[PDB]
RNA sequence: GGUCGGCUCAUCACAUCCUGGGGCUGAAGUAGGUCCCAAGGGUAUGGCGUUCGCCAUUUAAAGUGGUACGCGAGCGGGUUUAGAACGUCGUGAGACAGUCGGUCCCUAUCUGCCGUGGGCGCUGGAGAACUGAGGGGGGCUGCUCCUAGUACGAGAGGACCGGAGUGGACGCAUCACUGGUGUUCGGGUUGUCAUGCCAAUGGCACUGCCCGGUAGCUAAAUGCGGAAGAGAUAAGUGCUGAAAGCAUCUAAGCACGAAACUUGCCCCGAGAUGAGUUCUCCCUGACCCUUUAAGGGUCCUGAAGGAACGUUGAAGACGACGACGUUGAUAGGCCGGGUGUGUAAGCGCAGCGAUGCGUUGAGCUAACCGGUACUAAUGAACCGUGAGGCUUAACCU
RNA sequence: AAUCCUUGUCGGGUAAGUUCCGACUGCACGAAUGGCGUAAUGAUGGCCAGGCUGUCUCCACCCGAGACUCAGUGAAAUU
RNA sequence: CACGGUGGUCAGGUAGAGAAUACCAAGGCGCUUGAGAGAACUCGGGUGAAGGAACUAGGCAAAAUGGUGCCGUAACUUC
RNA sequence: AGGACCGAACCGACUAAUGAAAAAUUAGCGGAUGACUUGUGGCUGGGGGUGAAAGGCCAAUCAAACCGGGAGAUAGCU
């Protein structure tokens, strides 16, 4: 239910070892519009793969 | 003697003309072909490697490939290693067919059965349910004590718990082999064999036998 | 375990998430392109394009079907008189999901599901 | 799969009579006794059927002896050497399970002309 | 799929309309008894003048089951009621003259012929 | 400054209940008695707060103990609060191991255990397949038949040894069958509201109430398992054989000998840091720099492979594992089939009508089967480098 | 018996009944701190039967709410 | 605490004995974290072969019964 | 007619499982023309009240309320 010992901030630590987050690898380019976006995402300006899927 | 890896296809029925219908597991057994021949010599220990199927020239890597080749051999899906008993002599390239297993009577089938996933105990191991009423408090199906008060103090190694259950490697033994057809590329065997539909399994002469 | 099952239940009852489906379908077929969580614009597929398979073979009978899948006229009409005669020769895939990002207020990631003869 | 279908589709008879739920059947099944086979009919209404190729049943019920009795025969087991249409059945469901609750006057089902 | 307080109805004449089961015989822990599995029965309902009278702790053998037999060709057979044949304790042939209702070919065998041989019909 | 019993889970001892091996017997046989070895596995359901016990009916057997009289941060009949009463004791308040009612809290820090990942390591990196140090699972047993109504016995009765079948309990797998489930399929039907109304549909009433039921999952369903064999032994039996001219199973030597032990069967397993083996694949460039060594840095270079992203899965809590990503069937859709339901709507006929009949085994049909690029799986980018230390030996020249 | 010995003994009910019902040496019933009866009544105590059933043999599947993962917020006992 | 308690008046429709219940009107709301996933286990529900109290201290809990009319209805009784 | 019966409101709280809640929930359960229930106001005060009696209740407090005072009670105890 509830600790005997107050854990160590060294545990903590280790604890929190894995709580890292991990940075998109690489972001990719629309080859018609030029702009950055995630892979297999439409891009903010709303092109895909080139072709303009959405109107802003 | 030298086993195959054959494909589980599904469950079907032969029904004898006496009257009885055999429950029978198709083993879809095409031709297993050697790549690599192990002997006492070099790797220490006599035994072939094979391989079956196909594979995607494009999806199969380069050592893999390197590996096929010098065998001189198509690429299969997997590679899987059979121990030789003593008088057992096999080439680099050959083929092995379920022709083989036209002589034998049983066979030992061995494959990964299904994964249920996390199991607790009920269904892992069989631990019987604590009543479903009687006042019974949120304690239906959990599995009751795991240990005894300060001396040992302590859960026992290989204590029966919840966890991963199936998708694991079992080998059912002595199945009677009903019907080699080397037509199709088939093996019949009484009796259902680990693993789901499309699984590959191994189907050897039965140890015991 | 869930070995070979369908469906994807959506933190929804059965009936409400049928109802959903009933109105989501019905909003694309209005709009033809609408922004909604992946998970979700997928389950659509499985409604929208079975009612514009349907409303290709024009008749009553048909017509009756569409009705009481969506229960909107208006879209029935749509589907009918519209779509049906635009996906004619096309044989399946008549829908579009595109992935767009991610929703502000909880995370969730979005996407425009949309007829593919739409621009 | 393909391959399992080509094995039990060279195993299935191909004279089996067209029957429904609701009709009065008769199954004649072989019977070993000692070193004789011979031909026990077993007269009924066919409750249910199972259609699955191979796997196809087909349940009927009876009352022996006063006693009801269900028999779930396998339509392609070379147990069952002939079935045989006597009577056939206007009933309005897929199987006739209400049956088991019921008896002589109540448990009639009319008969299916044209 | 007979167990203990499982209450069979007679197939004989020997008295009995309706006995309970109280034990199924052949092993430790046996759950179950079908058909031609040999249980132990107490009386609980028997004519005003038979060979057998209410409370006779005895054995029996069951003939029909409403789960049913199941024959080699996948086929099954099922009963309406769970139906037995009752026994002498010692000799274990039954005490009845006369078998009402069907039975199996599962019973036929040394022990049980008499039974197959009085059945009106075998299945 | 948590004390009985029950349940659930056990685990160990052997002073052994069953099964196994043996000696003696007041052991003819069958069945027993008693002692010795043996802890592998097994070792009952019910009737009447209990433990126990008695009784019923089983069983090969229903072992005896330890474990805070194992187990309440795993789950209240009894004793042990307050209410009330009987008997009894007390002048009385009250009292009695004398005799209806009455709150059982805790989201797990550490150890431990069951599962499952991330890191680094294993000395260039990568992809595979292994060996197997070690560890774990498993190890129960009835009945019937034959041998043989033989041996034995006055008869009654009735074997050892050895073989064959079929069960019980337990375990593993599986869904072909028999079934369950199947709020994602089809249908019936009550009340009510709606779609303008009829007809037809939909909502809500536990899936409104039902009847069926696909795939999956599943047991009651159906396959398989316990072994044989080997080695070393236990008690025990011996062989040859002195010490002790004899005798003696032993002191030298030799042999047999049990579910125990080691193997044999199944699973995990090289973090086995003692970090193993085999096969395959990949990288064969420049110059600075000095505190000159397995050193640091800048340009070029970026492989094998990996990860990531996406479509996903009889894999799955999440990670992981598997499949596939247009050189494509990975998913959805579509086509055909199957399965299920049980003859849709609309129209026509018959009927005063409810309804019936025809079109029509129709319509609709999830997770199935076989196909099909119609929709979505992007050209890339990112990590990973650029031949891999020293010392000895043996080889090659 | 709202009686130690005591699971008294006999009978009934059950295959089997320390409970229950009927009867026969009051450890330590008993007559308004009432005795013995009593129809009706009781969320009253005990016992038996019919029906019913996942209570159980012995669990299986399914539908929802949590648990798990992601984003936002963000406690507690204890030490 | 943006968390159970709180007197009076008003009382539509269809079904119904009804201010019960079900579906609706007028009118008012979707309850101030969402998104996925579809493990164990917990909660609240649904169905279940054969058996049917064997469960348990105890049928606890569930299951079942369930309406109107008519026929019919024992002991015992303070009638 | 009725401290009559079945049954919503209303009053209660026998069984059950389960902080939103310092006693609730959902599912059932009892009474429901009466010794009923309820609103508003009034009266009874601490060895005192009130009590169809449980040592119940008297502001989440009861074998003697709360607040302030004697008061830094006393404490051979921790």
């Amino acid at each position: 239910a509830v600790q005997q010992n107050k854990p160590t901030r060294s545990k903590r630590g280790m604890r929190r070892s894995h709580d890292a987050l991990t940075a998109v690898t690489s972001l990719s380019v629309d080859k018609t519009s030029g702009e950055k976006h995630l892979r297999h995402h439409i891009t903010a300006d709303g092109y895909y793969r080139g072709r303009k899927v959405i109107a802003k | 003697m030298i086993g195959l890896v054959g494909k589980k296809v599904g469950m079907t029925r032969i029904f004898t003309e006496d009257g009885v219908s055999i429950p029978v597991t198709v083993i879809e057994v095409e031709a297993n072909r050697v790549t690599q021949v192990k002997d006492l010599a070099n790797d220490g220990y006599r035994a072939i490697q094979v391989t079956t199927g196909a594979k995607k020239a494009n999806r199969v890597t380069k050592p893999e490939a390197g590996h096929f080749a010098k065998a001189g051999v198509e690429a299969g899906r997997g590679l899987w290693e059979f121990r030789l008993a003593e008088g057992e002599e096999f080439t680099v390239g050959q083929s092995i067919s379920v022709e083989l297993f036209a002589d034998v009577k049983k066979v030992d089938v061995t494959g990964t059965s299904k994964g249920k996933g996390f199991a607790g105990t009920v269904k892992r191991w069989n631990f019987r349910t604590q009543d479903a009423t009687h006042g019974n408090s949120l304690s239906h199906r959990v599995p009751g004590s795991i240990g005894q008060n300060q001396t040992p103090g302590k859960v026992f190694k290989g204590k029966k718990m919840a966890g991963q259950m199936g998708n694991e490697r079992v080998t059912v033994q002595s199945l009677d082999v009903v019907r080699v057809d080397a037509e199709r590329n088939l093996l019949l065997v009484k009796g259902a064999v680990p693993g789901a539909t499309g699984s590959d399994l191994i189907v050897k002469p039965a140890v015991k036998a | 375990m869930r070995h070979r099952k369908s469906g994807r239940q959506l933190n929804r009852n059965s009936s409400h998430r049928q109802a959903m489906f009933r109105n989501m379908a019905g909003s694309l077929v209005r709009h033809e392109i609408i922004k909604t969580t992946l998970p979700k614009a997928k389950e659509l597929r499985r409604v929208v394009e079975p009612l514009i398979t349907l409303a290709k073979t024009d008749s009553v009978a048909n017509r009756r079907l569409a009705f009481a899948r969506t229960r909107d006229n208006e879209i029935v009409a749509k589907l009918f008189n519209e779509l049906g005669p635009r996906f004619a020769s096309r044989a399946g895939g008549y829908t579009r999901i595109l992935k767009c990002g991610f929703r502000a207020g909880d995370n969730a990631p979005m996407a425009y599901i949309e007829l593919v003869d739409r621009s | 799969s393909n391959i399992i279908k080509q094995l039990e589709q060279e195993q299935m008879k191909q004279d089996v009579p067209s029957f429904r739920p609701g009709d009065t059947v008769e199954v004649k099944v072989w019977v070993v006794e000692g070193s004789k086979k011979r031909l026990q009919a077993f007269e009924g209404v066919v409750i249910a059927i199972r259609n699955r190729g191979l796997h196809s049943a087909f349940t009927v019920r009876k009352i022996s002896n006063g006693e009801g009795v269900e028999r779930v025969f396998q339509t392609h087991s070379p147990v069952v050497d002939s079935i045989s249409v006597k009577r056939r059945g206007a009933v309005r469901k897929a199987k006739l399970y209400y049956l088991r609750e019921r008896t002589g006057k109540a448990a009639r089902i009319k008969e299916r002309l044209n | 799929m007979i167990q203990e307080q499982t209450m069979l109805n007679v197939a004989d004449n020997s008295g009995a309309r309706r006995v309970m089961c109280i034990k199924v015989l052949g092993g430790s822990h046996r759950r179950y008894a079908g058909v031609g599995d040999i249980i132990k029965i107490t009386i609980k309902e028997a004519i005003p003048r038979g060979k057998v009278k209410k409370g006779d702790v005895l054995k029996a053998v069951v003939v029909r089951t409403k789960k049913g037999v199941r024959r080699p060709d996948g086929s099954v057979i099922r009963f309406d009621g769970n139906a037995c044949v009752l026994l002498n304790n010692n000799s274990e042939q039954p005490i009845g003259t006369r078998i009402f209702g069907p039975v199996t070919r599962e019973l036929r065998s040394e022990k049980f012929m008499k039974i197959i041989s009085l059945a009106p019909e075998v299945l």
